[PDB]
């Protein structure tokens, strides 16, 4: 526990034993007021008068003890603020610090480098795809001729009721740019 | 010279979060201390409260005064450009920098940055110029800021009036010194 | 003590330095979707997308 | 340098690179008044 949170703790104890204080006062008012009846309706008038004082003297306390509460409180409300924005600016120069070093050791021209050197990879990996793929198309070009492949896809595609025709083989900004580029 | 930039930059900014919270305090007190100089006149005590509203015109003053100060750190901030570029002192500035150099021994007791402000304007500019400010030999602080943060007591006719004023707003009964009203 | 240690201008520079460092992370992480745009181009085309 | 470094550390404002009572200096003035 901090050595702020220790001084919030302690006002915000110190707020709740004066209310409490505040309502033992009302309690005791209230009793006080059943003994000046008892009193009057027997006649002891000296002793009316003293329970007469405690009523209105705890009545006085009660507001002085209710006040200090709402003051101690305030003050403990603020102090509170006080805690949560530390641990959020020391929270906040941790993030600052930690991500001066990674943007030293990953500067934005070393990540250029990385993502230059990840997409040049992965074309070759797809090249790579690519001399595989043919290759085993070559060696097994016997299991699939391409007569066969072309009239079943035909005889799907009948069955289907699909006019585009599977033995031939299957925008115009990039034709007009194209003529430009000629015509200059 | 000692002359920091960003010193002066930085403490410009802070100069303005300051005053804005102080002139936002300063008017919510106002209110609070107004009902005060009611209560003194519902009591009858009218002489006494005569000399609380000499306290509410100095803080209404103040407050004033402190908007000023925070335009002329918005106009150096605004311009800063012309004060780390030239070395001599551009015309335009001349008002708000003697003004800020004028008003830093009155006010740091209050917004401590205006201290720092000061001292970067004396580093920037010469000590000389520096001293001719203080005094206003220069003769250029602006003249209106050196009459809101004078020392002399208001003009009791001014005094009368608050008063007045606040004895409507309050519906509360007050007759004013004829022989104050009399100067008006 | 706290208020010595981190006065107002030591906060005032420590933000600034936050903001820019963010503004920093932004222009790595739009480098980085670029890079994975141009490295995907040919299995989402703009068209099939239109 | 490094006693500003520490200094700004400590949130002190004393400038560490440049140098860092009044009876004395009345009664110097007095010696050479006479």
């Amino acid at each position: 526990m901090s050595n702020m949170e220790k001084h919030l703790f302690n006002l915000k104890f110190a707020a709740k034993e004066l209310s409490r204080s505040a309502k033992k006062c009302d309690k005791e008012e209230k009793a006080e007021k059943a003994k000046i009846k008892k009193a009057i309706q027997k006649g002891n008038m000296e002793v009316a008068r003293i329970h007469a004082e405690n009523a209105i003297r705890q009545k006085n306390q009660a507001v002085n003890f209710l006040r200090m509460s709402a003051r101690v409180d305030a003050v403990a409300a603020r102090v509170q603020t006080a805690v949560t924005m530390g641990k959020v600016t020391k929270s906040m120069a941790g993030v600052v610090k930690s991500m001066d070093a990674t943007l030293k050791t990953m500067n934005l021209e070393k990540i250029s480098a990385l993502m230059d050197k990840f997409e040049h990879q992965f074309e070759t990996l797809d090249v790579q795809t690519q001399q595989m793929e043919d290759t085993v198309s070559s060696t097994t070009t016997l299991t699939t001729p391409q007569n066969q492949v072309d009239m079943l896809l035909q005889e799907m595609a009948d069955e289907a009721g699909l006019d585009l025709n599977m033995e031939l083989p299957q925008d115009e900004l990039s034709q007009r740019l194209a003529r430009l580029r000629d015509q200059v | 010279s000692g002359f920091k930039a960003e010193r002066l930059r930085v403490n410009l900014r802070l100069v303005i979060n300051r005053l804005k919270l102080l002139e936002k305090k300063k008017t919510e007190l106002a209110q609070k201390a107004r009902k005060e100089i009611a209560d003194y006149l519902a009591a009858g005590k009218d002489e006494r409260a005569r000399i609380r509203v000499e306290h509410i015109i100095r803080e209404d003053y103040l407050v004033e005064a402190m908007e000023i100060l925070e335009l002329y750190c918005d106009l150096l901030l605004a311009r800063f450009g012309l004060i780390q570029s030239m070395k001599e002192l551009d015309s335009g500035l001349a008002e708000s920098v003697s003004t800020l150099i004028w008003a830093a021994p009155r006010l740091q007791s209050e917004v401590a940055e205006l201290k720092i402000v000061a001292d970067q304007l004396c580093a920037k500019y010469s000590k000389e110029y520096g001293k001719l400010c203080r005094t206003n030999q220069i003769g250029t602080v602006n003249d209106r800021l050196m009459h809101k943060l004078s020392v002399e007591a208001p003009p009791k006719i001014l005094v009368e009036r608050y008063l007045i004023e606040i004895a409507k707003n309050y519906n509360v009964p007050y007759e004013p010194d004829s022989v104050v009203m009399a100067e008006a």
